[PDB]
RNA sequence: AGCACAGUCUUAACGAUGGAUGUCUUGGUUCCUACAGCGAUGAAGGCCGCAGCAAAAUGCGAUACGCAAUGAAAAUUGCAGUGACUGAAUCAUCAGAAUGCUGAAUGUAAACUACACCAAUUCCCUGGGAAUAGUGGUACUCCUACAGAAA
RNA sequence: UUGUGUUGAAGCGAAAUACGUGAGUUUUCGUGGAACAUCUCCCUAGUGCAGAUCUUGGUGGAAGUAGCAACUAUUCAAAUGAGAACUUUGAAGACUGAAGUGGAGAAGGGUUUCUUGUCAACUGUGAUUGAACAAGAGUUAGCCGCUCCUAAGGGAUAGCU
RNA sequence: ACGGACCAAGGAGUCUAGCAAAUGUGCAAGUGUAUAUGAUUCUUUAAACAUUUUACGCAUAAUUAAUG
RNA sequence: GAUGUUAGGAGGGCAAAUCCGCCGAAUUUAAGCAUAUAAUUAAGCGGAAGAAAAGAAAAUAACUAUGAUUCCUUUAGUAACGGCGAGUGAACAAGGACCAGCUCAAACGGUUAAUCCUUCGUUUGGUGCAAACCUUUCGACGGAAUUGUCGUUGAAUUAUUCCAUGAAUGCCUUUAAUUUGAGCAAAGUGAGCAGGAAUGCUUCCCCAUAGAGGGUGAAAGGCCCAUAGUUCUUUUUAAUUUAUUCAUUGGAAUUUUUCAUGUCGAGUCGUGUUCUUUGAGAUUGGAGCACUAAUACGUGUGAUACAUUUCACAUAAAGCUAAAUAUAUGUAGGAGACCGAUAGCAAACAAGUACCGUGAGGGAAAGAUGAAAUAGUACUCAGGAAUGAGCAAUUAAAUAGUACCUGAAAUCGUUAAGAUGGAACGGAUUAAGAGAGAAAACAAGUAAAGAGGGGAAU
């Protein structure tokens, strides 16, 4: 949100008609370059933006619990289906079964290296490689806002 | 260039004497600067620092002496008193705050908030 | 106003923008509260944060049938339990000077509850080891082993609901 | 990362780097030690002092060993014995190397350094 | 050595003018969390100072871009100079010391560095020996206690 | 999601046997010197400009035009200097004409004073001049003032509002 | 008739509240887990998950000024 | 009662986002306007705190009843108010967060104020290097106070059981968290290409509880700082460990049994009347004035003025009190589907600065060379000098030369080509010029032998 009185902190008023100047509010006084300038109003340099953004915009959306549940279920189902998974972009051509289930021994893995090895063994070597490749620096101003890298979802 | 650890041991008169000498030296340097010189213009800074050090040492000694003089005795100079935010000074001491009307105290003693593990 | 719509009723003719609170703090606030309560629990080693409340019937013809936790137990109920008010307060139980009993049955129920609570609870001694019997209401202090055993078991919070 | 007391925030980090006090500067002009040195001491890397003898790895002089002449904490640059360079005038100045791009071989070793080594161990 | 009329208009190439676009970013903004007062023990605010070469800002207060102490810890550097081989050069820390003139401003004043009155005051040495017209104090309201006068 | 970049990204300039009805897209060459897309789907918005006597900044034609005409008036030689109608000296000729561009002060200004330098801009022509720029310097009181008295008046004390 | 010398950038139906219609979606005599709690929830997590081992809303019934 | 520069203390001013008091508008809406609305808002004046305020029932209910305040969800855009127009608009219950109760006054104790404070002291301790602090009980000498301090919360009396207490001997253990700064911290500075310079590209290695972020001559998990993780040390606060003897003053709770039926806040409530405020309606709160009560069988609420009377609920006119709650102020952190230098704070920069205004006030513009100026333009020639030029020079690059990244348009210059009888441009259609161009705008294959690259068969 923009700070509340942005562009409107001035005392400016319009000179009115008979001066051969548009009737935008003007900064008063003299001496500065700012004196006599178009003041508030979306058009003006140093003006307020149009509908200044406010904290009371609706940020979240309530989604029906049931709907959410349904969505979750459908995603699970999708994860099930090989073709869908493939479409979603994963390099899954070398995995046998796509409801891919692994023994509880996995829950005790202590070392990232071991995990990686396991993944490779499974058939996801290619996927892993892709993931490694695809850390790249974002286009645009995300770069300036702690969104430096863009990484594909494994 | 005299650093403080040497000076702590010295007596006050000696310190004073030292200080005067330093001041004289400083004055000389200033005079030189005023006259068309830049030979020992940069010497002045060190001298100044030395003087400051001496002053600090002496001042702390004086403060210590003052403290010794006014040890306890209820009232004291407002310097040697506990300089501390005014509000805090005003505020009731924790003990005072605690102090309980006798009945209340009795009650507390008798029926204190017990520990009682529910099962 | 135009067309067939509800006649507009929007109370925003005052400087409403001045006092809009948007609750960005909700979940985080909740978390903080939880943390605080945990801390409190820790401080009261073993003992429960929560205090015993009597079940009571809600007033008014419409909530009549429903029952919910009131504040505080009524002198009569305490007496029935075999308990002093001060003593009760000192333990985990709430006292309510202003509540009165019209119904015998209700009173009985709450004294039953109180009894149950008493049965449940085991009292840590005030000064260590030295086991002494209570004052007015409070039960006796158990020995060390028993206390340890109790600690090892789970602290039941079924009665406070 | 996982502790939320420290800030990831790029801007903040950059400010810290640029506006650091002298101690911080000293800490962040560290250099990798050679294999031999690593073997000797549990340490991986050290803050570089005056009379250390560095081998430059990156830059135009990828190989020239030399005794460090000066380290300059304003610009984050060490200067080395013979990495000389004429200005437009002719005056022969030293080329600055950032300590990333250097690996230190022979070690200046005062009591402080010894203490540091002990701590690392 | 020659030859283009000139001007106006147009197009292209190559420049000037200007600062758009794009790329940045020690800044802002919003939200979240946390604490939360300063002052007659002189506050905030304001002046005046203070550097070897020093205007601003920054920092500081006649010990004046800093003193002590603590934790780092060999440099600092435009030159001059000062330091190392750790109370030292530089950082951070900052609890000790100190904190000009003002300002509630409070001895009366105020476009005054004007003016009172009371203490003379201060330092050193273990009762003397030195300094300096310098230093404090004195507002109004109020409270408790004391005082000796009043009805 | 699946990609392009110092064997040169965005941008910009000019184009193109280019595609599209069109918004546009695409590519070439040049410059550029570091980022950039995603049309695979949809999410989001401070989302698209020829106008508002729009705002801001810049640039024109007008135009080398209007104009640089109150205060009677300059001239000769020499010096300084790269260079002199307007810097200096001399010689003329003039004016101000003691109700003065003369001496002193007040208000106001604040170092403009002074010497030595000196010319990027400024001194609406020039300029070596200067109230410009830079470096230094300069204001000395028992008697001249303020300081004291009271005036029109002001701010307060007691109360009282 | 008015505005527009030129150029660049900025520059105007937006956001909330509540109602409605439309359409999508879920569930359907129900529906919405509201505050709040709980979790082996804690870079993201200010989301996501969960709902205690007859809350309230709107709807499910209308009508009357009203006792009803 | 004055008086004191008496001894000791306090207030004053700054700051304000939240907060508490007053005071108090109007624009605005009603399509006019006057009550209403804006709004018990802005401004004004005063006052606090880390929160403030509120708060322990003269409460709500009419139930099977609840039980201080606050806050959230709701009740509810409802009851109600309102030129019954515009519009305004609560409360109880219900679900939660959080939960804490109390002490004055009055009653009682006179076989004695038991209270309280100032000054002067005295002597055991505890942490500290000191500085200071921390507590310990003991008197004096003053006062204050009978115009009322302290204890008791009716009073005694019994049975039970607690709590304080002093001395001797004894034990400073194990962890769990919690919160400060602390260190420690995995793995490549490997071949080749192109480059000023890899952090790049093909390729060979690994580490990962660390592939957050930043730095580094271009995109870096492995170059640096940090990051994951752990190791002490700081803060406190739980659990666990050791108490055992002996002294007695004092108190407490329930329990019997007697006797006491006490006390319960006055120019206050209340009514009238005025004005205000409220949704409050024959007045919701408040205030001014007049009048001015009752004692608990009283008086006050029970949303329509009254009488006569039930019933329920409370106990006004004194006071305190943590939590849940709020925060656009300040400081410090941390985040972002935010802005990216005409944006974002007015302010990315010596910004509340310069500058304007007598003044209250008004209030800008202005970021980027390069990796490195510890590469910021040496040298030579022409110049009075600025500058210019170079066979000279830093650079990867100077048409990156400090007005420095990119460098658009308007506008202007140079050159060329073209047109040109009081506009210019444009559309449709060719033409003539002048540029660009082969991806449809010809030639697959076969043969001869060069230069490459692949794939298979054994
Ligand atoms: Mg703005
Ligand atoms: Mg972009
Ligand atoms: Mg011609
Ligand atoms: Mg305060
Ligand atoms: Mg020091
Ligand atoms: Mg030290
Ligand atoms: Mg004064
Ligand atoms: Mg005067
Ligand atoms: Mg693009
Ligand atoms: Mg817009
Ligand atoms: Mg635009
Ligand atoms: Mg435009
Ligand atoms: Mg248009
Ligand atoms: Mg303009
Ligand atoms: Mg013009
Ligand atoms: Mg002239
Ligand atoms: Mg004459
Ligand atoms: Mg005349
Ligand atoms: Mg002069
Ligand atoms: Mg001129
Ligand atoms: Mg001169
Ligand atoms: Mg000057
Ligand atoms: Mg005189
Ligand atoms: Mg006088
Ligand atoms: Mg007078
Ligand atoms: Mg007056
Ligand atoms: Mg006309
Ligand atoms: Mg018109
Ligand atoms: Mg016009
Ligand atoms: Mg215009
Ligand atoms: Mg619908
Ligand atoms: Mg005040
Ligand atoms: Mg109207
Ligand atoms: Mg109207
Ligand atoms: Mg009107
Ligand atoms: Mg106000
Ligand atoms: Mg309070
Ligand atoms: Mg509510
Ligand atoms: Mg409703
Ligand atoms: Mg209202
Ligand atoms: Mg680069
Ligand atoms: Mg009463
Ligand atoms: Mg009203
Ligand atoms: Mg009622
Ligand atoms: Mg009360
Ligand atoms: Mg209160
Ligand atoms: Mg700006
Ligand atoms: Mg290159
Ligand atoms: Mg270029
Ligand atoms: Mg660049
Ligand atoms: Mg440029
Ligand atoms: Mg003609």
């Amino acid at each position: 949100a923009v700070k509340l009185g942005a562009g409107y902190e001035t005392s400016a008023e319009s000179w009115g008609t008979g001066r051969a100047v548009a009737r935008i509010p003007r900064v008063p006084g003299g001496g500065t370059h700012r004196a006599g300038q178009g003041a508030f109003g979306n058009m003006c340099r140093g003006g307020g933006m149009f509908n200044p953004t406010k904290i009371w915009r609706r940020w979240g959306r309530k989604v029906n619990l049931k709907e959410k549940r349904y969505a979750v279920c459908s995603s699970i189902a999708a994860s099930g289906v090989t073709s869908l998974v493939l479409a979603r972009g994963h390099r899954i051509s070398h995995l046998k079964e796509v409801p891919l289930v692994v023994s509880n021994d996995i829950e005790s893995l202590s070392k990232t290296k071991e995990a990686v090895n396991f993944l490779v063994s499974l058939g996801l070597k290619d996927e892993v490689n892709r993931l490694v490749k695809s850390k790249k620096i974002r286009a645009g101003k995300g770069k300036m806002r702690n969104r430096k890298y863009k990484i594909r979802n494994g | 260039n005299v650093k403080a650890y040497e000076l702590r041991t010295l007596k006050k008169k000696e310190l004073l004497d030292k200080l005067d000498e330093l001041k004289k030296e400083l004055s000389g340097l200033r005079i030189s600067k005023a006259l068309g010189n830049s030979a020992k213009n940069s010497k002045i800074h060190g001298v100044r620092k030395n003087v400051a050090r001496v002053l600090t040492v002496y001042n702390q000694k004086r403060k210590m002496e003052l403290r010794q003089l006014y040890k306890n005795k209820k009232f004291k100079p407002y310097n040697l008193r506990k300089k501390l935010t005014k509000n805090k000074r005003l505020q009731l001491s924790p003990k005072q705050k605690a102090a309980m009307t006798l009945r209340q105290k009795k009650k507390v003693q008798n029926f204190p908030q017990r520990k009682y593990l529910v099962v | 106003v135009a067309h067939n719509n509800v006649l507009p009723n929007v109370h925003l003719h005052k400087w409403w923008q001045r006092h809009v609170r948007v609750n960005f703090s909700k979940n985080i606030k909740k978390k903080k509260r939880r943390l605080l309560r945990e801390k409190r629990r820790k401080a009261n080693g073993g003992t429960p944060i929560e205090k015993l409340h009597p079940i009571v019937h809600c007033p008014t013809q419409r909530y009549n049938f429903r029952t919910r936790l009131g504040k505080g137990f009524t002198f009569e109920e305490l007496k029935g339990a075999g308990l002093t008010p001060r003593a009760a307060q000192t333990i985990g139980i709430c006292y309510d000077k202003r509540r009165k009993n019209r119904s015998e049955e209700s009173l009985t129920k709450n004294v039953e509850r109180l009894l149950k609570y008493k049965n449940s609870l085991v009292m840590i001694p005030l000064k260590k080891n030295k086991a002494k019997k209570g004052i007015g209401g409070i039960p006796a202090d158990a020995d060390k082993n028993t206390i340890k055993e109790f600690r090892n078991k789970k602290p039941l919070l079924s009665i406070f609901k | 990362k996982f502790n939320k007391q420290k800030s990831s925030s790029r801007r903040k980090m950059r400010k810290a780097h640029f506006t650091a006090p002298a101690g911080l500067r000293r800490k962040i002009m560290s250099s990798k030690l050679s294999k031999e040195l690593r073997l000797k001491y549990k340490t991986r890397s050290l803050p570089v002092r005056k009379d250390d003898e560095v081998l430059i790895c990156r830059g135009h002089n990828h190989g020239r060993e030399g005794k460090v002449v000066k380290i300059n904490r304003k610009r984050y640059k060490i200067y080395v014995e013979r990495v000389t360079r004429e200005k437009v005038n002719g005056e022969s100045t030293f080329i600055g190397i950032h300590p990333s791009n250097v690996v230190l071989t022979k070690l200046k070793v005062d009591k402080n350094r010894k203490k540091i080594l002990d701590r690392k161990a």
